[PDB]
C-alpha cells in the first residue's frame, strides 16, 4: 500500500468511551519483523494490581 | 488557545496525572478579571485533586 | 466496608438548640462531603446541610434549615456535626448522615447511616 | 423479678414506618411467647400481636393489622422488634410489649413492660 510490511488493520476494540488517561510512552521494541530459526529473544512480564 | 468557541458551547479540557502551577501567570495581574468564588486564588493549588 | 452511625438524638423544644453527630468509619473521606438528610415522618428526606472536606471547606444548607442547623466535619475522625439551633416544631423528623462526593459541582452522596429521630414539639 | 422495657417511640405522619422494640430480663425466654399490645387513648387495649421463640416461628397478627404490621424476636438478645408499615392515624396508641406462655393453644401474657406512645399525625 505504502511499502514493506505495515500494521492497517487496528480490530482490538470497536469503540473507546469514558476515557480517563492515555500515555504514548516510548518502546518495547520490537518492530514488525518477520524472521525465521530460533526465538532469538525472551521478553518476561508480572502484572501485580 | 488559537481558537474559542462560543459561550453556548463552551469548550472543555479534563487535566489529569500532571502537576498544576499557575502563579507564574497569577503574580502578572494580566487578566482584566481573577474572580475565585469561595477559594482563595492561589492556596487551591496546594491540595492533590 | 464503611459504615456511618448516628448519635445525640432525642426531642428539644421549639428555640432550644441541639447537636447530631455521625461517625464515618471504614475508610478516608477527605475527597468526600460530610452531610446530612432529614425526613419528617410521612414526607420525603429533605436535605439539611453539606460540608466538604478541604482547606476552603464548601458548605450547603436546605432553605428551610439555611443558617439554623449549623454543619462541620472532621477529617481525622471522619464525622460530621449538625448543630441544631433556635428550633421549631417544623424541624420534627428523622435525620440522616451521608457521605458522597462532589460530582458536577452537586454532593452527590455514596454511603447512608441508619438515621435517628430528632422531634421538636411545644 | 422480671421486666420489660419499652423504646422506639414517637410521631410519625401517615404514610411512615417506624421499629419498636422491647427488651426482656430476668430468666430465659425459650418457652415463652413475646407480643405486643396496644391501647388508643380513650379505648381499651387490643392485642396487636405475639411471636414464639422456639426453633419454629409461630407469628400471629390482629384482622387490621394484618400485612402492615411485622414482630419478630430474638431469643439471643431476649429482644423483640415490631415493625410498623403504611401507618394511619388510626394507629395513635400506647404500645406495650408482653411476655407469657402458651396456655390451651392461646397467648396468655404474664410480665408486662410499661409502655411507648406511637402518635400517627400529620
Amino acid at each position: 500500500n505504502n511499502k514493506s510490511w505495515m500494521e492497517s488493520e487496528f480490530r482490538v476494540y470497536s469503540s473507546a468511551n469514558n476515557c480517563t488517561f492515555e500515555y504514548v510512552s516510548q518502546p518495547f521494541l520490537m518492530d514488525l519483523e518477520g524472521k525465521q530459526g530460533n526465538f532469538k529473544n525472551l521478553r518476561e512480564f508480572v502484572f501485580k494490581n | 488557545a488559537t481558537r474559542f468557541a462560543s459561550v453556548y458551547a463552551w469548550n472543555r479540557k479534563r487535566i489529569s496525572n500532571c502537576v498544576a502551577d499557575y502563579s507564574v501567570l497569577y503574580n502578572s495581574a494580566s487578566f482584566s478579571t481573577f474572580k475565585c468564588y469561595g477559594v482563595s486564588p492561589t492556596k487551591l493549588n496546594d491540595l492533590c485533586f | 466496608h464503611v459504615q456511618l452511625v448516628e448519635s445525640g438524638g432525642g426531642l428539644v423544644q421549639p428555640g432550644g438548640s441541639l447537636r447530631l453527630s455521625c461517625a464515618a468509619s471504614g475508610r478516608s473521606f477527605n475527597s468526600y462531603l460530610m452531610g446530612w438528610f432529614r425526613q419528617a415522618p410521612g414526607k420525603e428526606r429533605e436535605f439539611v446541610a453539606w460540608i466538604s472536606g478541604s482547606p476552603h471547606d464548601i458548605i450547603r444548607y436546605r432553605d428551610s434549615v439555611k443558617d439554623r442547623f449549623t454543619i462541620s466535619r472532621d477529617n481525622a475522625k471522619n464525622t460530621v456535626y449538625l448543630q441544631m439551633n433556635s428550633l421549631k416544631p417544623v424541624d420534627t423528623a428523622v435525620y440522616y448522615c451521608a457521605v458522597g462526593s462532589l460530582r458536577v459541582g452537586s454532593f452527590s452522596p455514596d454511603y447512608w447511616g441508619q438515621g435517628t429521630q430528632v422531634t421538636v414539639s411545644s
